[PDB]
């Protein structure tokens, strides 16, 4: 869904990547859905409980994988993600995995609408989302 | 940076003051809560919907007393809880039972033990409810 | 000297008493230390109350203010 | 457009900062000045924004037409005084008419009589007790 | 030896009494300013071409209240501000404020607040402008 090339103009693609590849007899050229490829890294990104935020936009989507997470939410990340690339390249979707501190460990809060943080007894942080 | 889905409040050690404030948005009042009453403490994950039926509650299990009186809600613990008797010599306990019937500090829940054609009463509340009863009865008499 | 020392309600006068000491007060709080402050609130309240008081940690000082008569001991 | 990048201040130096968009200085008392604050704050509608902010931090705030007086929830005081020989409907039309009528804390009391009841804060109560009792001695 | 040639005052860490004076003779009058409003510090690049729209910004910026009474300028901090309830025997404010435009004391930021033909009022502002109003309309009750 990306590019509009005819049948002879795939046809000189092979033929001219043929050449750059002496071991090769014919190269292969086939064409895949651009919705599974992000289908199937959202569905297999589910499975594992992990917490994700998409950024779809044009000509590639990005997924950012934020929070405190702990020791086997660290190797179920590398397990997953070292078995995709494999599949599929870094071409089209891209991971970012990014690990912070947790502020609210000791601390009372408010979530939902009119989100704040009492870091102490007389203080209050509002934070901006 | 705060993940949670829904809404509530989670408190972690907090000594109710800074609990019944978080409250003081769900209910459209400032709450005032008294020097006896804050030494006490609650953790726990709450939530307010309909938080006149909850401060109900929590003044039961928690032991406490509460009182509005359309401005502020104050908010004793039970050991505060302060008695009254007074003599009216000329108007009656149906006369001033309407004073605050029309007004609208008159509570149900704390409601004035006398005769209903006489002088004497007996009032007994929060202490902010019960100088206020007797602060009006003594400025009757002399008005009258 | 202030010509309205005198109020009209019995709280608000004693009110203005606090108010009146509390530049002296967080004098104290400044050059006091803070554990021996910290030591007599707990060994007067299980007297005052019973041993049934819990006790207070480090993390009243944002808010509450301590008494006059518990501090210049400690100070 | 506007705001203000609060870091750590005390309520004294952020009403301050939005004394600019209200009108009038603010007065906040020093028992409500030791609480603090932090946090991006957006300032385009400052007297809901005010409304909000008293609510959930617990505050009790008024504004007679000059200034605005800010105190903290626990200072909030009370009384019940009587009018020998002028009516309530009277003296609250003197105050509709004055300007210091406040919504929030009105006068509970019947309509009819010399006896109400009063609750608010310290400048507005100690107002409408000295003005009454200067209007009974006018009588 | 000294810089560009424009017009201004620079300030590197004054302490709001040495600033305001600088400002004292775009004002045609002497400024004072009070002991609890000269422990704030400013510094920046500052120009005077018309006083009274900056002493007004100034003001609101820093927290600042002022009078000018005709004669000289003076400035106090937002915490220092009083208020008084008074009452009037035999005059009234209408007679009362005709003696405020008549005399030039008249402060349309900090007016008169009160019925318009009656006994009882209430004043609010700098303790310059209260001590004034207040004693001014006592000397007049023993007046008539």
């Amino acid at each position: 869904q990306r590019n509009t090339m005819s049948k002879k103009e795939l046809e000189v693609l092979s033929q001219k990547l043929r050449a750059l590849m002496p071991y090769a007899d014919s190269v292969n050229i086939t064409l895949m859905d651009d919705v599974t490829a992000a289908g199937q890294a959202e569905a297999g990104l589910k499975q594992q409980a992990l917490p994700y935020s998409r950024r779809n936009h044009k000509g590639g989507v990005t997924f950012v994988i934020q929070g405190a997470l702990d020791d086997v939410e660290i190797l179920r990340a590398r397990q997953f993600v070292d078995s995709y690339y494999r599949t599929w390249g870094g071409r089209y979707v891209q991971f970012a995995i990014e690990l912070k501190d947790d502020w609210l460990k000791g601390r009372s809060f408010q979530y939902g609408a009119e989100g704040y943080i009492k870091m102490s007894p007389g203080h209050w942080y509002f934070p901006s989302p | 940076k705060i993940p949670v889905t829904g809404s509530g409040f989670v408190a972690k050690d907090d000594s109710l003051r800074t609990f019944f404030d978080a409250m003081a948005l769900q209910l459209k009042e400032p709450v005032i809560v008294s020097k006896m009453a804050a030494r006490k403490k609650i953790t726990g994950n709450f939530e307010f919907h309909d938080p006149n039926a909850l401060l109900e509650k929590l003044s039961l299990q928690l032991g406490l007393i509460w009182y509005f009186d359309g401005q502020a809600i104050y908010i004793y613990d039970a050991s505060e809880m302060r008695n009254a008797v007074v003599s009216l010599r000329n108007v009656s306990l149906n006369e001033f039972n309407n004073f605050l019937k029309r007004s609208g500090l008159y509570n149900k829940n704390y409601p004035l033990r006398g005769d209903n054609r006489k002088g004497t009463f007996y009032v007994s509340g929060p202490p902010v409810y019960v100088d206020m009863v007797v602060n009006a009865a003594t400025m009757m008499d002399k008005q009258n | 000297e202030d010509e309205d020392v005198t109020f009209n309600d019995i709280s608000s006068l004693s009110k203005h008493v606090d108010e009146g000491l509390d530049g002296y007060r967080d004098y104290l709080i400044k050059y006091s230390d803070r554990e021996l402050v910290q030591f007599f609130e707990n060994a007067q309240l299980k007297r005052q109350y019973g041993e049934e008081t819990e006790t207070v940690k480090r993390d009243k000082d944002e808010i509450e203010k301590p008494s006059i008569f518990a501090l210049l001991p400690a100070y």
